[PDB]
């Protein structure tokens, strides 16, 4: 049985293998060599949010593009107005120990995670005037690491015991759980249809699940060490990586395989945070180096590097019409980053 | 045994993962780049914006 | 949620009343809370405002000095110490919440209010008073202001309230474009910088009332002379 | 600013103002990660008290310890979180040779991470009886799991303050070592590692925490004003 | 002249030195202080650098002055406006130095006691008590002399009869006051991380670098202020003055060293 069964694994294993080999008829460097290059991105600070008092471990902007909810190891999980650098709420975490933040699309709730294994919902706009937390997710075996609402009552979270679980907010129990990773799930990133969603794990790979089914569709590797974090193409059939490997990974959904690998031997740091471009062409990337390098997607070749923070940039996120980029760090400043002219 | 039934899962899910129907890298590749290609005019990170619109001027 | 007012009988003039307004319900800590008064058969004027955390303090020009402002956090109770009471003061004393952040919707609750009997300023301008509709139809409110409501931030700061009759003002839309919470969609509002509109699609038995304008542009905060809907 | 911003201005400013509040009142307490085994007994160091957080008080300054059980075998990726406490409160259980060796490996491992590279450990010898005992009956022998002991010697000039046979200090300061040179084979002295010894029955365990978070501050100190 | 000659020479390097280590101390110390919960150090370490910089702006001035043999001196009342700069930053750092020496026995004397309750507040409390008691005991005098209206140094005996009593104020007053706590502050931090039964992280390089801060201030702000009393017995203004503010200089290019540049 276990001769037999890893015996069937390896051979299928070699089917899926080679089968990507046939699929690469051509690599995106050869098809992407002759278009114009993007130049030199540079981005200044355009706006320096202060008031966290230890490091920041999350951030995620709003659906309106100026509202974003800041976490940090202080306790608290601010929601900055990032366009007149106001705090808008200031709400005191249960633990400490938070290590994901997350904005419903609706802009009514947010979520936090981290070492209790419970994501806490909050109601920010509550009648009373304060907001008061709604429900506590608890089921996970291990530390959150990624939330994600789907609408406004289905989250997805993805927790150190190598699982990730959709949630309903109003019942409180997992609807569906997945399973397959060997290791602890790092990040997660939601498709813009809502209906598939990726995961970047500490085994060196990334599958792609389906809400809806409940298994599995693709795996992907490639990676050398830990996925710490995750992203999506804006077009939805592709997904990009960040590894503590030092190098960023572009797979796609259909071919199966993995793209372009952004690399340096400048950086031997992990990327912490990988955040795509409104139009795809540029990969914004966290790096442990206390500088954001930014990546053409196309090209594999540094545009910019966002050098403002003091400390590792510990989350990033790109504004949903991709007017701003917002780098936060465990300096406890989250600085809002654009592109001038 | 739990392992082999461990074993017996990740044989099913590596058939899955096989039988899939997979594009040739050069579609795939010209899909992402004609996205970016397409909605490259309204990216104002890679295209700039007039100091009038960032709004965080 | 809930705000009760008393300590309003009659009191003779140059006399000194104090006014309690009771907060239960909410966070009144983080509520700045407006003191809005209403005289017999007219219209209702602002009064006196308090910020969270009692720091900022305005007062209209023509009550400053004699009235004077105080919230009370401890135990949710805001005052309003009235010197030196006029014939003209005589009025239904509001006591009505606000607070103000990104989204936010000031003016949402109205106290149920106490009767008082004595023994370079935005005006609104609401030409039409009396506009008898039948349930059913559509009805246009219409409101004007001198200066510009259109700020540079973007936002249009012009509120609108429905005065049931023998009740308190209640927020229908803030801000010419956002509709209240509870409200139903039926009400709807836009407008420009100066000239404001507020239609209903469909009209029911609850809809008659008196619909006042607001201005939120500057501190002297004016309503208008209101909108009469007869059945 | 309008009469709307100028007022969300000074609820920004009171959220500010209570969020200084929130920090002062938590700068007073010392932060503390307790790391061990299963057998080590971690819970019982400090005695008189997913996250089980343990908050104890001596000479007036409040410490925070932080014991994160369950969670999953491994140590790593939880372990950021824990990159500004003062000390890290390793406890390994010295009675149990089988497994010393991959207590060791643990050291190794808590001491080269990334993170970790300028926090202290304050590593408790736990079992002390059991290994006297141990010792004493002579069944197990030390060097049939490390054969380095048998050529090893006691250390010259230790001080060996309880009234004990040469040979409970012998394997006391054999694993003490043990420890040590790991401590001291990286760091480039950023970091210190204080080896002690606990009975599972002393109550001093806390001042041992304290004497030792004295130390670390005063380290500490030193490098702000650059004497260091 | 022969002793000017090397004066010159003295302040180009104690100007080209001390500007370029100045500036670059004042970015990093500036960054510290916006970081959360700045330290009452980093307060007290800007001060020193911010002080220091106007006594290296304020040295072209001297440049020059000595650079025409003290004479040809175009301007005026910049006499009494750069000297007020140049002989009020020395005594301003007199007291920021004898106040990063506090924190350095309030930092090794109570070790978690001061990690527990040091609130940027107390930097400022000694910043504005060193710039008080520096900028305004110089101010005051320089006001007092226009209220009864060369480069104030040569006077007459009816001005000496004002001048030498004056000094000797500037000299037990914000000298013998910042100079005790610096010698019995730096005697405990020597004697402190001695005792301290722990070698950890090279205390050596500590016990031995609080000794050249201490013997740093006592041979760089100490002959300058000595002379003041010598002026006073001798009943005239020492010529040594001269060399003497060249040491108290020396102070403003080798504090970046000794507190910001790390060995
Ligand atoms: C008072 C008065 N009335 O007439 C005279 C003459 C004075 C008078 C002025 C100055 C001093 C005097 O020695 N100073 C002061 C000074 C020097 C230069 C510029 C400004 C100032 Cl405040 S500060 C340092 C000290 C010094 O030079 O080392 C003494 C006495
Ligand atoms: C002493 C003379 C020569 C130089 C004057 C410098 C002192 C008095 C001034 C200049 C800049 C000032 C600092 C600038 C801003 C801050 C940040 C704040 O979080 C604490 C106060 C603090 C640190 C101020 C304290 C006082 C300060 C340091
Ligand atoms: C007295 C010595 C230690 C001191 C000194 O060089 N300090 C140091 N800075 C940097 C390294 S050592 C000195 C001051 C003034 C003169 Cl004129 C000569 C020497
Ligand atoms: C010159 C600036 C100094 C700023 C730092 C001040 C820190 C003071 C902390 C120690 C005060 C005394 C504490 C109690 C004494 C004791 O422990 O017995």
């Amino acid at each position: 049985e276990l001769d037999q069964l890893r015996q069937e694994a390896e051979q299928l294993k070699n089917q899926i293998r080679d089968a990507r080999k046939a699929c690469a008829d051509a690599t995106l460097s050869q098809i992407t060599n002759n278009i114009d290059p993007v130049g030199r991105i540079q981005m200044r600070t355009r706006r320096t949010l202060r008031g966290h008092l230890a490091k920041i471990y999350a951030m995620h902007w709003g659906t309106d593009s100026r509202l974003l909810v800041s976490a940090s190891q202080d306790g608290k999980l601010i929601i900055w107005d990032s366009y007149t650098t106001n705090k808008v709420h200031a709400i005191p975490l249960r633990s400490s120990w938070v290590m994901t933040c997350a904005y419903a699309p609706s802009g009514n709730y947010v979520a936090c995670g981290g070492l209790d294994n419970i994501c806490s919902i909050y109601n920010l706009k509550t009648r009373e005037g304060n907001v008061r937390v709604s429900r506590e997710l608890a089921g996970h075996t291990g530390y959150l690491s990624c939330c994600r609402f789907l609408d406004d009552n289905q989250i997805v979270t993805s927790s150190g015991d190598t699982t990730c679980a959709l949630w309903d907010i109003e019942t409180g129990q997992q609807t569906t759980t997945f399973t397959g990773h060997t290791g602890d799930v790092m990040s997660l990133s939601l498709a813009p249809d809502t209906r598939l969603f990726v995961s970047g794990a500490c085994d060196a790979s990334a599958k792609l699940w389906d809400v809806r089914e409940g298994m599995c569709r693709q795996t992907f590797t490639g990676h050398e060490s830990d996925i710490n974090a995750i992203c999506f193409f804006p077009n939805g059939n592709a997904f990009a990586t960040g590894s503590d490997d030092a190098t960023c990974r572009l797979f796609d959904l259909r071919a199966d395989q993995e793209l372009m690998t952004y690399s340096h031997d400048n950086i031997i740091c992990g990327i912490t945070s990988v955040s795509f471009s409104k139009s795809g062409r540029l990969l914004l990337a966290g790096y442990d180096d206390f500088n954001c390098n930014v990546w053409d997607a196309l090209k594999a070749d540094r545009a910019g590097v966002l050098a403002g923070h003091d400390n590792r940039v510990s989350c990033l996120g790109v504004t949903d019409d991709g007017m701003a980029v917002a780098t936060g760090s465990w300096d406890s400043f989250l600085k809002i980053w654009n592109g001038s002219s | 045994t739990a392992s082999i039934a461990q074993a017996r899962k990740l044989v099913e899910q590596l058939k899955m993962e096989a039988n899939i129907d997979r594009i040739k890298v050069s579609k795939a590749a010209a899909d992402l780049m004609a996205y970016c290609e397409a909605h490259a005019k309204e990216d104002p990170l890679l295209t700039p914006v007039p100091a009038s619109e960032n709004p965080f001027r | 949620v809930q705000l009760v007012e008393s300590g309003g009988g009659l009191v003779q003039p140059g006399g000194s009343r104090k006014l309690s307004c009771s907060a239960s319900g909410f966070a009144f800590s983080s509520f700045g809370m407006h003191w809005v008064r209403q005289a017999p058969e007219k219209g209702l004027e602002w009064v006196a405002y308090i910020s969270s955390g009692s720091g900022t303090i305005y007062y209209a020009d023509t009550v400053k000095g004699r009235f004077t402002i105080s919230r009370d956090d401890p135990k949710n109770t805001l005052f309003l110490q009235m010197t030196s009471l006029r014939s003209e003061d005589t009025a239904m004393y509001y006591c009505v919440r606000s607070i103000y952040y990104y989204g936010s919707s000031p003016f949402d609750f109205w106290g149920q209010g106490t009767t008082l009997t004595v023994s370079a300023d935005i005006v609104m301008t609401q030409a039409t008073s009396s506009v008898p509709v039948t349930p059913g139809e559509s009805v246009s409110i219409s409101c004007r202001s001198s200066k510009s409501l259109l700020h540079s931030n973007g936002n249009t700061y012009l509120y609108w309230f429905l005065q049931r009759p023998g009740q308190s003002p209640q927020l229908l839309i803030y801000r010419m474009s956002n509709l209240a919470s509870g409200v139903p969609d039926r009400f709807s509002g836009s407008g420009s910088g100066t000239a404001f509109t507020l239609t209903i699609s469909r009209l029911e038995a609850e809809d008659v009332g008196v619909y006042y304008c607001m201005q939120h542009l500057e501190y002297p905060l004016t309503f208008g002379a209101g909108t009469k809907l007869e059945l | 600013v309008s009469a709307e911003d100028k007022a969300a201005a000074e609820r920004s400013k009171m959220i500010d103002k209570n969020l200084r509040e929130d920090g002062e009142k938590a700068r007073r307490t010392l932060r503390l990660l307790l790391l061990g085994a299963d057998n080590s007994g971690k819970s019982t160091i400090v005695k008189q008290m997913g996250i089980f957080e343990t908050k104890f008080q001596v000479d007036k300054v409040n410490f925070h310890m932080f014991d994160v059980g369950g969670q999953r075998d491994e140590r790593r990726k939880w372990i950021q979180c824990f990159n500004d406490v003062t000390a890290i409160i390793f406890v390994v259980d010295s009675s149990d040779y089988n497994r010393l060796q991959e207590a060791l490996n643990d050291f190794k491992s808590i001491w080269n991470n990334r993170w970790l590279r300028t926090i202290s450990v304050i590593l408790f010898l736990n079992k002390q009886d059991l290994l006297a005992e141990k010792v004493l009956a002579g069944k197990s022998k030390i060097e049939d799991y490390f054969p380095e002991f048998a050529r090893y010697t006691t250390p010259e000039d230790a001080t060996p303050e309880p009234g004990e046979d040469p040979r409970v200090t012998r394997a006391k300061y054999f694993i003490r070592k043990e420890f040590v040179d790991i401590s001291t084979a990286s760091g480039d002295g950023r970091h210190i590692c204080y080896p002690h010894f606990t009975c599972a029955v002393d109550t001093e365990n806390a001042r041992r925490i304290f004497n030792d978070c004295k130390d670390i501050i005063l380290q500490m100190n030193l490098r702000e004003y650059n004497l260091v | 002249d022969w002793k000017s000659s090397l004066i010159l020479m003295a302040y180009i390097i104690i100007f080209l030195t001390g500007l370029p280590a100045n500036l670059l101390a004042l970015r990093a110390f500036v960054g510290r202080i916006r970081q959360p919960q700045p330290a009452p150090v980093h307060i007290l370490l800007l001060s020193l650098t911010l002080a220091d910089l106007l006594l290296l702006l304020l040295l072209p001035f001297k440049i020059i002055e000595a650079a025409s043999n003290f004479r040809w001196y175009l301007p005026k009342v910049v006499c009494a406006l750069t000297s007020f700069g140049f002989y009020s930053s020395i005594y301003c750092s007199t007291w920021l130095l004898a106040g990063i020496s506090i924190e350095r026995y309030l930092g090794v004397a109570f070790p978690v006691q001061y990690k527990l309750s040091r609130r940027p507040l107390y930097g400022v409390i000694a910043a504005l008590v060193a710039w008080v008691m520096s900028f305004g005991h110089c101010t005051i005098v320089i006001i007092v002399q226009y209220l009864n209206t060369t480069c104030y140094e040569n006077f007459t005996d009816n001005q000496l009869d004002v001048v030498l009593p004056v000094r000797l104020e500037l000299c037990l007053v914000l000298f013998f006051i910042p100079m005790a706590v610096t010698i019995f502050c730096y005697w405990r931090f020597v004697w402190i991380m001695l005792s301290q039964p722990l070698g950890a992280q090279r205390r050596r390089r500590a016990v031995g670098l609080a000794v050249v801060t201490l013997l740093n201030f006592l041979v760089c702000f100490g002959p300058y202020n000595v002379s003041h009393l010598v002026g006073y017995h001798q009943r005239k203004s020492p010529w040594w003055r001269s060399i003497a503010v060249v040491f108290s200089s020396l102070n403003a290019s080798l504090d970046p060293l000794l507190f910001y540049f790390s060995s």
